[PDB]
């Protein structure tokens, strides 16, 4: 009928690396679809999802886990960013346009978006009350209590017809590296039941998501030079060369997380993504030196003392 | 009150008292004015108006966690937070911050500065008296920085009516 | 099936001069559209645009470069300025505007706008965090955060139906002289990959500009007095005058790149533009004289220690 | 085929006093629409209008000439203030809607618009940064910002269906007494190739414009009069002294230009227009005596020392 | 602190002490004062608050870059912040800043100044004295303005309590 909480997981461990915690807590959300509508009547109405609040770090794949099961859920699936509705002006710029996106997005399939819609909530974080320098914070408390409506349960009218949001699953997100989540609205804290925290990553994991996942980025250049005529081969040198350097400027400069890994392959891949109209019929060899005489040398100076007396 | 902080020997040390004083009565001996930040992993004391020195502390804290907590990086960004038109009210206070790293000392005027050569900071009323004897105790003896700072803290003391014997030391191992 | 990377080069270097590395770049760009679309199901999606940042002064070439290359893909195309959304109060104010305005310029041919449609956001620099008069900065932060959904990938309604961004390729600039693009928020970051610089443009490159491109300014003016029955004929030596009285007032006054080639050459065929009805038959020869009368002295002042002590 | 930039000018004569400079650069500016056009596909397109920029004081013929030209070029006319979009709430406070109105005036004429229509941006200084009460300058800026695209070329959505500015004239305007053009933002700047002076009018002009040009105030109260059967004629001394009174005010209070004129006309003619109806038959002769009586003497005050120490 | 700057020989010096002072006990004696902007084609040096000086530098290199780098314009489209209605702070600091063209000094209340005939300027609490030294140096020497601002310097410092010895002189090739 469906797959269990252990199945899920290995579906999504095809895609994505690390993060068992996370990976648990959605499948248990997916499989509560299933285990209710094998209830009746009475029950089957009053039992409502659980909630998930995805603490962690930039680009760990707090979105990539909540797209991926939405995919092999074949559930209509929206993301926004909270932020988004700091202040309103016109129709489009309230929260309640969030379902009319989600209905859109489905082709107004009113019993799917009902039955088994998913909505990803991104930097909830972001409107709570941090730092002072909050100018309108009327404004970001103001979106939780926007929310609640839609968390809680209501209806909302699109032009496809009336659409209930009680059993709609949502997901919400932050690193909350300044907010906690007890900083979020009482109403709001009692809706988001589970919190599961997603790590770091570190070079061993960049390592892996180079090759590991289906579709990576090494997977992708093989086949992209493939079709101008050229074979390549990534040897495990120079992956691992590709992570370090990857985690290397993530902690010197700016975290933009496993981002980074399509910055630098980009960097490296420079060459022959040009020329490779001119080398068909060859195969390269994607060796450390190629990686260690590509992708240069230190990034771009630590500049900062400029400011300092 | 009274904050010094000595790097020898792949050590780092921040120490201060404890005295509270309201005009020219003692209030409380007991201040904790040196305490850890961002997993503690970076040490901080401060010194000047008790809410001042807090409001710089707190202001700081947040600047590290939007950061991957690099000390330097962190002041300057604090710092900068005082060179534009919007005049951000100014804070009478100081923070002496360091790590594994560097040391540095923050003002709630807006500036930061780094040590010397010896790696000697002091602020306070009673600093430029913790940093002579620190000074002294440096380019004179093989006393670790654990015992330098207490020992120029404990002298400070004796000489600074503000500043009593109720340290409260951390360093980074 | 199209053209390669050294090829698009080519068609690139007939009208413009210079900014080889951004050429590559786009060149690139528009080679992967190719290769991806070779691939299988699988791949096909998976596989995304890598995004272009060109840093580089007013009036260089930045545009133009991303105008012709969408010109010789046929490629449904689109230019905006970044601070355009700074605050928004209705429907068209919005970043979900420019994929709308961008099917509109294709007839709703959505194939064509997913498949491979070009988005310009100009000045990109302009909504970051630069200097101190910084009045409303919550709202430039803001329009990078509107962005986000779109270079991500998402879908915006149109009244043609609805369009994925995930295959539109996106190219922003600035001349980032007072930010940095590490300025920008790590999640756009991440996903402008590639950054090209783009060069000040020279007096040597001005005489190039001048004759060297398809429809160059010299070849325009000939062809228009050409069609009052005059023949005139750029000398040599007066091209090389235009030039430098071009990068001569850029340089002294306000820079406007490659435009002001525009504005000196209407100073200077002033005249016969108004009596070639009466010059039939007759043939203009513009040498250097004629140039150092047209093009009469030194701008205009230099002023300033009015203000001075 | 067309008119002649001499024959332009013969044309503008007629209507217009003085503004030789004026003149002449707008008589280039519609030739040219005729030069391309007879020009060969790929130039036909790359060859674009030479946008003017006329500086002048108040009332002194700046839209008349603009006017007077779309007529004689039976081209799609259209005036705005620049001013008009400092902040904007809705679709018809967008600089988009200058296209939409031009399009609307000439009934949906899509082919007619973007071959020759014209625009005439009054009061572009305005939106500039001059004085210190710049309360909203960003909003200044930010027209500047929006005209732009317009001037640039670009498309734009009416209900007539889309269309292409790349062709229209644009004709701007100001007194630039605080500000300078070379205040305006550096890609407006190149946009605005050629910028023409046009001079304040002095008293021997006025009395030109009284009569000179067709339709004249004074052949309109010819002719109005003429109406109630009453025959009116003005005496060259009569003129000197009507243009020498609207010259004098302008002068010693507001100086509104050419429109003095019908101010004082107005003044003048007060009594015969009431009388009229009870002349008929008669003749009234506008002599010297008849205009100081007429226009009483010396406008009002000169107060001022009341605010003085 | 002390700032001074010489041109003769078509060379542009300008060149200061390094003595950073709290009141009136010193905090730091190796500060760099003097430093270049613009693809280090532009030398400038400050005077006055340690916070002031770095606003009123941080605003003027962000003015050169909003133009060719151009000095002048760039000293007086500065100093037309102050001459508005919006009372744009005033900052407690001076700046010295020299090109291959001219020299100027800017304040923090809004003014640009030129020298007058011997390209000399000096700013700070030792300015005049090395201001002197410098003049007189001038009219009667034929030292270099390297020479001239480093043998300034010092005689300001041995005058000055705010003026030590740590100098740092840049000069424009
Ligand atoms: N743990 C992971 N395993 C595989 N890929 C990952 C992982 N974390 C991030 N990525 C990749 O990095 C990019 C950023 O993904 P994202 O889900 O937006 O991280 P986050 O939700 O924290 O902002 C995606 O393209 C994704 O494929
Ligand atoms: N390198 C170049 N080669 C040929 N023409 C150029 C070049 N750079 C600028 N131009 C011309 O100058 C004008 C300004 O072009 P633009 O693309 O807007 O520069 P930018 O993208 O930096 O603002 C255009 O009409 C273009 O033809
Ligand atoms: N040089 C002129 N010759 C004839 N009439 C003029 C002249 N200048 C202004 N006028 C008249 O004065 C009135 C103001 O015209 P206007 O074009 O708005 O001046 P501007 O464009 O400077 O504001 C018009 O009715 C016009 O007929
Ligand atoms: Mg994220
Ligand atoms: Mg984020
Ligand atoms: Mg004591
Ligand atoms: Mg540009
Ligand atoms: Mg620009
Ligand atoms: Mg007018
Ligand atoms: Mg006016
Ligand atoms: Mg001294």
């Amino acid at each position: 009928s469906e797959m269990t909480p252990r199945e899920i997981v290995s579906e999504l461990d095809q895609h994505i690396i690390g993060q068992a915690d996370a990976k648990r807590a959605v499948a248990i959300a997916l499989r509560n679809r299933w285990r209710r509508m094998q209830l009746q009547e009475p029950l089957r109405h009053e039992v409502t999802p659980k909630n998930i609040l995805m603490i962690g770090p930039t680009g760990v794949g707090k979105t990539e886990i909540a797209r991926r099961l939405a995919k092999l859920a074949n559930a209509p699936f929206i993301k926004v960013e909270a932020t988004k509705f700091t202040e309103v002006g016109y129709v489009g710029k309230e929260v309640d346009s969030i379902i009319r996106d989600l209905t859109d997005s489905a082709g107004g399939a009113i019993d799917a978006v009902e039955q088994n819609g998913i909505v990803f909530i991104d930097e909830i974080d972001k409107i709570c009350k941090k730092g002072e320098y909050s100018g309108a914070d009327v404004s970001r408390e103001g979106v939780q209590r926007d929310l609640l409506p839609l968390v809680e349960g209501s209806t909302v009218s699109t032009k496809h017809g009336m659409v209930k949001t009680d059993h709609i699953l949502f997901i919400a997100s932050g690193a909350f590296q300044v907010a906690r989540p007890s900083d979020l609205i009482p109403e709001l804290q009692g809706r988001l039941p589970i919190r599961v925290e997603l790590t770091a990553l570190s070079a061993a994991d960049f390592e892996r998501i180079l090759t590991e996942p289906h579709a990576s980025l090494t997977e992708q250049y093989k086949a992209l030079m493939a079709t101008e005529g050229v074979n390549i081969a990534f040897t495990t040198d120079a992956v691992k060369k590709i992570a370090e350097a990857a985690f290397r400027v993530n902690e010197k400069t700016e975290n933009i997380g496993a981002r980074r890994l399509h910055t630098v392959m980009e960097r490296l891949m420079d060459k022959i993504s040009f020329s490779a109209s001119d080398m068909n019929g060859q195969t390269v060899n994607i060796d450390a030196a190629y990686v260690a005489d590509a992708l240069g040398e230190v990034v771009e100076n630590e500049d900062l003392s400029r400011f300092i007396l | 009150t009274t904050i010094v902080s000595v790097r020898r020997n792949g050590q780092v040390v921040v120490g201060g008292d404890g005295q509270v004083s309201l005009g020219n009565t003692v209030m409380k001996g007991n201040a904790r004015k040196v305490r850890r930040l961002y997993n503690g992993k970076v040490l901080a004391g401060f010194a000047g108006g008790t809410a001042d020195a807090f409001t710089l502390f707190e202001l700081f804290e947040r600047k590290l966690e939007m950061h991957q907590g690099h000390l330097l990086k962190s002041a300057v960004e604090l710092a900068k937070d005082w060179r534009t038109d919007r005049a951000l009210r100014k804070l009478e206070a100081m923070l002496i911050v360091a790590d594994e790293k560097e040391s540095l000392i923050i003002t709630g005027i807006g500036d930061v500065v780094q040590p010397e050569e010896d790696q000697i900071l002091a602020i306070g009323s009673g600093g430029n008296y913790a940093l002579s004897a620190a000074r002294a105790l440096v380019e004179n003896t093989e006393l670790s920085a654990h015992e330098i700072v207490e020992k120029s803290l404990r002298i400070a003391g004796d000489i600074c009516v503000f500043t009593n014997t109720n340290f409260t030391i951390e360093e980074l191992p």
